[PDB]
């Protein structure tokens, strides 16, 4: 499918690592448990993006009842 | 609206990890035996 | 339309025998 | 009946115009007052938004209220006067996809341009209006809940 | 209900009068059936 | 799906006060 | 952020900023009170009364303009007019004793009694504005007020603020109809100081005005307030550029920059389109290749002159409204190609494109119609000259027998400064000349 | 690592850039507010290049945004994607140049450099290993044009070997919205040829007349504008954010790009450009990419190359295609044009291959080109910018600044001497 | 491989286009959005001789619409199979030449014919090996008999050795619905005799016929004739899209049914004709399709082939039959009307048999020949136009578009060597 990083990357590794992300979350500073920490981090928020997304969408549309001429009225 | 094969890069497009019909096997399996075990 | 007063029937506008 | 011996008099002519919602509804606005809570988001806080929805043409505008020792930089508004997506952030469409008219080719001047009566890629979009927004409900700006 | 109005720049054009024009006496029966195919 | 109804203008003898001479609207108790 | 201050002087100032200061309001959305509407809220943008307005701690705001006459009566209706909360009284200065028509008058004897009064009142209003953007003058050269009390103002004000801009509204003598006759003898003397004290000039007559209404807008009978509003009309059109957000938003020294070539050469020509009643407005479909091509024809010029006889040099755009940048284009191409429009040598690209959103409002119980687009023009041409050369004929054909000089030497003037003006108007006329020649 | 400053001058480099950080936050999955809602590793592998990284999983785009006029900033920050940018990175002045070189380079100039030398020294210092600055700005307005040149020169003083790219706005003589419009060009030009690696010649009405005819819109605004212009700055650092089949940057195509150091005007283009109604008819496919890149219609600048000769060619192919389908092409190509080819440079083309097409399609391509037909767009401004020297008209405004006159006898001198070299290279025997 | 370009000229080109291309694509399963919803594997095998390959598994036709009026455009593409064709090749003008050859040939149609000929060349270099193009126009209309002919005056120079084949209507003297047809038709006919490979001529008038009699269709609208003449075109490439025992193409009949090149004018004649209530009463053998098309009240032409004599008789058969039955039928016609035939060819009958019917039928055969009988159609014209050319009537409208008078009198002269060479042909002693 898409790309996941599968976990064991050795360590001479030139690529962005979420250092901060890790920091503030939990855990050490390695980049093994950082990826990690970040990959749920972004499925959780594309959770709860879609959650919203799809109270929106239940939200329902309501009754124009009357007319426009007597609304301008 | 959007793929998600848009997403592929040449490197594990092309070296994936390594993962004829079972009449022809089967048919061979009984020839290899009639030899093997043959006397 | 059914002339009927049927259960198909919702509304059943009538005088009472009092009125 | 249907194909051999079948007419058309008419041509189709599909036309659009504005200056009826114009000088009908014009100066009339709908304002609202928003609530955005970011206290989620690290160093977020509550924000006080207000909506403006354009009966002219349907589009909304959103301003901000801050407080008095507020560290923003007093931002004019937070979104200007645009059609606000209903389904979330769209993604970035083709250039060229989303278009009015519907043509079939050049008058091959500079002017000539002949509307096919068939509609064949249409880019759907869903936009808040009115009718969608009321009080209570809760609506994602660009994103924002 | 209001009358069906012309085209509104003319409306704005004629001004508020166009705009005025628009806007127990007898005993009934009366009855509905609301019924799906 | 479908409503239909029907409608009659029933007329009083005489001229009465046409307030108290209502006739009741049942409904169905379903 | 962008602000202007008004500085209208006289008669002519003020029945003018009545008339614009009442389509300000509307266009923001002010009540006549001075109060944002607590209950309707049309448009958004605290910036976008600020060009204009400058609100206080309570919530009202007040404009930013300074109404001056010598007459009192004049402003006294303003004063118990409907605008009257609105306006500050301080804003608000009257005098005494008019010029009574004369230049002199309100240039040596009247004016200086007031001078100090209105300075310092300007004074106060630039120091509320952090960038002020310039200085906009509505006056007349008929009478004195707005011509002698005008003419030593901006000369002080040039003093005061080397580099901010002062554009000039004014109305120039009719070619035919006249008001008054020492009226040229006031003319003449106030274009020395439109020439080294001013950065461009929206010269503009009323006969001009007068024949647009009641050939489009079918008023035969026609009032002062008429023309008002279209004036209105002008200077909202080049103002909404800075009010309003827009794909091309032209500041006032964008359009300064792309309109004078040479220093003694400030005169352009306005233009505003569509002008039509509300029914005929509907009947006829109105596009941006229309209304550019109604900003053309001579018979929709308020100045009495023919472009065809002079030279387009400098010409400066403003559209407004659901304008689309090829319908511009396609406009501008047409108009280019065409031998009757012709340009000078040495401008072979001389336009000035300035587009904006919103629509202009319409005030109520007024005369244009609601239309969705519009359009501005400030042509600047050579054209113009003629009109000063007409001002010299009639000025030559009275300085001659020595007519109501006692007037003006009465006052304090020497008579040598009459003939030294009429050097300079010669001079200004040559210059223009020198331009129409082709290389 | 590899990361790029961008530089942002001007109402037309404000509009730009914006619409610029809005087609990569799709192509990074950047929300507005400023989150990743990415779907693979692929798309934040070097978002480093563009986007700095703040707490709380927030990406900041590299960008400074400067203006002489506030307006425009507020217009920029009340985008869809207006809050993603820092307010520290606006840096705006409170008088404007209205369309005025002079005013701009000079006069207000000198007050607002030292604030955005400060911002973008700091954003220099944050990455750890730039490969230079990208700039977009509009060479007929008074900050772009003016400050934005000025900007140019001092940072070459100070940083030398990083390149710069510029995507900077042309005008066109035969519709103009400026009447100062040749001075403004005239004194700017020659601050390019001295201190430029690469600029990218983009003229709006080529623009809106790739709207009308290829693509068919009836109102498009100057955004589809700016989405083309957007389109073209993606598409040539695709390479360097995403692995590609064959790699490449924006140095490999500079070195190959430059033959020599006063010719770096190149004119791009965009392959996929269709109007939505015959998107069905049309086949993606690499034949049809490569009649869409050649033809003189496609091309976003004001000059015909049939009246030129091809110096150099970059091909830039975003998706996963076929080598063997690109290299015969460009071979065809290259044999049948053989007169609009020069004979002094066998195998002018450059191909680069990116294996990620752009989202929302399948394949795209990207042309660069440098060409003997961008000496027509220079000349063209000589016959406007000295026939209203001649008559030393609009000048005052300018000498007013305190200005002499010779800085625009040695700017036509600089601009004449470019187009008779430039001339010199295309009579040239092999 | 071996691809057809269709070429639509004027009214009448344009509506028997449209049910041609109604037609071929329910034998090869074509919906009207453009996929493909047919069963059997050979229905899609073939496709890429009259379809071009587009994504999504989309089919789009090799047809290039012309046309002096956008009105039969909108028409056209209201049609139900209109939304097959590709939006791109509708190129079409503003105003129309109202049946005048001379505007359409020289005064209008030369604004037109660039942007005819930058499209079919488009399609021509799709395709790899092109065999022919396929022209349909009525040689009596202003754009089909004008500016067609420039076409196909233009096409012979650039691509001179590719089969040249066009479905001309030729006018009726017993119905006629123009004055000045003979003056477009004399004109025209020059313009086939010399670029040409090959002309079939249609009559309107002997459509009516058939539909009179044979089918007795009380009410045959346009869309009848139309189809009548959507089953020849099928006919004569039925051989080349699917297999058969016997194959033959293009090249395979022309050159054998052309003995001399100036003779390329052929009557066509279907088989498959019956009334909807005799269709009971009915035998379907070899035979009895023989005795049908050789029938002269079969033919869709509008002159007596029992007047003349046969000079090449090509019948091209549809389905699975003996080659002893279609052989001997061949044989039989050949022995018994000895007299119609030519004396100095021997076997003047060629023969191709395609192994697939039509689908629903079982058998069908397309006649096409090459008789004495045609040169009676070219004669009647000459009456007619020597008639108004006399008095010099109906001239200024022609005249006054620029031309001479001379070039009247070389299309009749041509005409008239034509005929004179024919009639030389008839009386040939072997
Ligand atoms: N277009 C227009 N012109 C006006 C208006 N009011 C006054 N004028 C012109 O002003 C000229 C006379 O000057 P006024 O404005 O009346 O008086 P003033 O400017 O205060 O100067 P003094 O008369 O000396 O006090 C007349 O000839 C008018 O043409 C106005 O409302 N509209
Ligand atoms: N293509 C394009 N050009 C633009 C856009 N916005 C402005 N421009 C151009 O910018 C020029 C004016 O630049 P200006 O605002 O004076 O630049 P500044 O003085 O540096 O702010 C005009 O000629 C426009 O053509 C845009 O969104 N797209
Ligand atoms: N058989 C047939 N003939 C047609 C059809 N439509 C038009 N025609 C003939 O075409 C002739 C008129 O052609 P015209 O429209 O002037 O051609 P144009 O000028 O090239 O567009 C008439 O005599 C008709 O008989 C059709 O659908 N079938
Ligand atoms: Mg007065």
């Amino acid at each position: 499918k898409t790309f996941m990083r599968k976990l064991p990357i050795t360590p001479g590794y030139c690529g962005f690592i979420p250092w901060l992300s890790c920091q503030e979350s939990s855990s050490e500073d390695r980049m093994n448990p950082c990826v990690k920490a970040f990959q749920e981090r972004t499925q959780r928020y594309k959770e709860d993006q879609q959650g919203l997304n799809c109270s929106v969408a239940n939200t329902p549309p309501l009754k124009p009842i009357c007319s426009e001429d007597t609304v301008l009225w | 609206h959007v793929d998600l094969d848009i997403y592929q890069s040449s490197y594990m497009v092309d070296y994936k990890p390594f993962g004829v019909t079972p009449q022809e096997q089967a048919k061979l399996d009984a020839q290899l035996q009639s030899k093997e075990f043959y006397q | 339309m059914l002339p009927f007063v049927s259960n198909r029937t919702t509304f059943f506008t009538r005088y009472t025998p009092d009125d | 009946r249907e194909t051999l011996e079948f007419v058309d008099p008419f041509r189709p002519y599909q036309s659009f115009d504005t200056l009826k919602r114009f000088i009908q509804y014009d100066g009339k606005v709908l304002r609202f007052f928003c609530l955005w809570d970011d206290s989620t988001s690290l160093f977020g806080d509550r924000r006080e938004f207000v909506l403006h929805y354009f009966l002219c043409d349907g589009t909304v505008e959103i301003r901000e209220v801050l407080p008095s020792n507020s560290g923003r930089d007093a931002m004019s508004s937070f979104l200007r006067r645009g059609k606000l997506p209903k389904y979330g952030p769209p993604g970035i469409y083709q250039p060229g996809q989303i278009t009015d008219r519907a043509v079939l080719n050049v008058y091959g001047r500079a002017d000539g341009y002949l509307l096919d009566k068939y509609q064949l890629g249409k880019v759907e979009q869903d936009f808040y209006t009115d009718q969608d927004l009321s009080i209570g409900a809760t609506i994602n700006v660009w994103g924002r809940k | 209900e209001a009358r069906d109005l012309g085209h509104p720049g003319l409306l704005l054009a004629y001004g508020e009068e166009a705009w005025k024009d628009a806007a127990n006496n007898q005993l009934y029966h009366c009855r509905r059936d609301e019924y799906l195919p | 799906p479908v409503v239909q109804e029907c409608y009659q203008p029933f007329h009083l003898p005489g001229y009465r006060y046409l307030n108290a001479w209502r006739p009741s609207v049942f409904h169905k108790i379903a | 952020m962008r602000e202007c201050i008004s500085i209208h002087v006289g008669q002519a100032g003020v029945q003018i900023g009545n008339a614009c200061w009442e389509l300000y309001c509307l266009e923001h959305g002010i009540q006549p009170d001075g109060q944002m509407p607590s209950d309707k809220t049309i448009g958004g943008g605290d910036d976008s009364f600020n060009t204009f307005f400058s609100e206080t701690g309570a919530g009202k705001h007040v404009p930013r303009a300074v109404f001056v006459d010598l007459e009192p009566t004049v402003v006294d209706e303003v004063r118990t007019g409907t605008y009257r909360q609105l306006f500050h009284p301080e804003q608000l200065i009257t005098g005494k004793e008019d010029a009574a028509n004369n230049y002199a008058r309100g240039h040596y004897t009247i004016g200086k009694e007031i001078v100090d009064l209105v300075l310092d009142r300007i004074r106060k209003l630039a120091d509320l504005c952090t960038g002020l953007q310039g200085f906009l003058i509505f006056h007349s050269f008929g009478g004195g007020t707005g011509s002698g009390f005008a003419s030593l103002l901006m000369e002080r004000l040039s003093v005061d603020y080397g580099k901010k801009s002062k554009l000039e509204f004014a109305i120039y003598p009719a070619p035919q109809v006249s008001t008054a006759v020492v009226e040229p003898y006031n003319s003449i003397l106030t274009t020395h100081t439109t020439l080294e004290h001013s950065d461009c000039a929206f010269m503009v007559d009323n006969e001009a005005i007068y024949d647009i209404c009641r050939r489009n807008l079918d008023i035969e009978r026609p009032t002062y307030t008429n023309l008002n509003r279209l004036i209105g009309q002008i200077v909202s059109s080049i103002t909404a550029s800075l009010r309003f957000d827009g794909a091309l938003n032209v500041d006032l020294t964008e359009f300064q920059t792309n309109l004078v070539p040479y220093p003694r050469i400030h005169f352009p020509l306005a233009t505003y389109a569509p002008v039509i009643s509300a029914e005929k407005a509907y009947h006829e479909q109105l596009s941006v290749a229309e209304i550019t091509n109604a900003c053309f024809e001579p018979a929709n010029q308020m100045v009495k002159c023919d472009p065809r006889h002079g030279k387009y040099m400098a010409c400066c755009m403003l559209y407004r409204g659901d304008v689309v940048p090829k319908d511009v284009n396609a406009a501008i191409a047409t108009i280019k190609t065409k031998r009757t429009i012709q340009f000078v040598d040495w401008c072979p690209t001389g336009f000035k494109v300035g587009i904006n959103y919103q629509p202009p409002t319409v005030v109520p119980g007024g005369d244009l119609a609601k239309v969705q687009r519009a359009v501005c023009m400030l042509s600047n041409t050579t054209a113009i000259a003629e009109a000063w050369a007409r001002l010299d004929h009639k000025f030559d054909l009275m300085y001659a027998k020595r007519a109501f000089v006692h007037w003006y030497v009465g006052e304090g003037m020497e008579e040598g400064e009459f003939s030294e003006a009429r050097e300079d108007l010669a001079a200004l006329e040559k210059d223009y000349e020198e331009v129409g020649v082709d290389s | 690592m590899r990361e790029i400053v961008h530089l942002q001058a001007g109402q037309c480099g404000n509009q730009i850039g914006a619409k610029f950080w809005e087609v990569i936050s799709d192509e990074h999955g950047i929300d507005p507010t400023g989150t990743y809602h990415g779907d693979s590793d692929l798309q934040l592998e070097r978002i480093n290049v563009y986007y700095n990284e703040a707490t709380g999983g927030k990406y900041v785009p590299r960008a400074v945004l400067v203006d002489l006029e506030p307006g425009t900033m507020d217009s920029v920050r009340s985008g869809p994607f207006g809050q993603i940018f820092r307010p520290d990175n606006f840096v705006f002045g409170q008088s404007g140049a209205g369309n005025n070189w002079a005013k701009g380079h000079y006069t207000e100039g000198a007050e607002l450099v030292d604030s955005v030398l400060d911002v973008v020294r700091k954003e220099a210092e944050s990455c750890d290993c730039l490969q230079g600055f990208q700039l977009t700005h509009s060479l007929g307005g008074g900050t772009g044009s003016g400050m934005g040149t000025l900007l140019i020169s001092k940072i070459r003083e100070e940083y030398p070997d990083r390149i710069m790219n510029t995507f900077s706005v042309v005008p066109s003589p035969k519709v103009s919205d400026t009447v100062v419009e040749p001075y403004n060009a005239t004194l700017s030009v020659h601050q390019l040829v001295e201190n430029t690696d690469e600029t990218y010649c983009i003229d709006n009405e080529a623009l809106y007349d790739i709207c009308f005819r290829t693509l068919k819109l009836t109102t498009p605004t100057y955004g589809d504008l700016n989405h083309l212009v957007s389109a073209t700055m993606s598409g040539v650092t695709t390479c360097l954010r995403f692995p590609g089949q064959l790699n490449a940057d924006l140095r490999k195509l500079a070195v190959n790009m430059v033959p020599f150091p006063r010719l770096h005007f190149f004119m791009p283009g965009f392959a996929p450009l269709t109007s939505r109604g015959s998107q069905q008819y049309r086949a993606l496919t690499v034949p049809e990419l490569t009649q869409q890149m050649f033809d003189a219609k496609n091309m976003m600048a004001a000059c015909d190359p049939r009246h030129g000769r091809y110096l150099t060619v970059a091909a830039v192919f975003r998706g996963r295609m076929s080598m063997k389908e690109v290299d015969e092409q460009m071979l065809n190509v290259q044999n049948k044009n053989s007169s609009y080819f020069v004979e002094w440079i066998p195998n002018n083309v450059k191909t680069a291959v990116c294996d990620i097409p752009p989202r929302g399609l399948k394949m795209s391509a990207t042309f660069i080109g440098n060409s003997t037909a961008i000496q027509e767009l220079f000349k063209r401004i000589s016959e406007q910018f000295t026939a209203m020297f001649r008559r030393k008209a609009f000048l005052h405004w300018y000498t007013g600044e305190g200005m002499d006159e010779m800085e625009f006898t040695e700017a036509e001198s600089n601009m004449n001497d470019l187009v008779s070299e430039y001339q010199q290279y295309q009579d040239a025997t092999a």
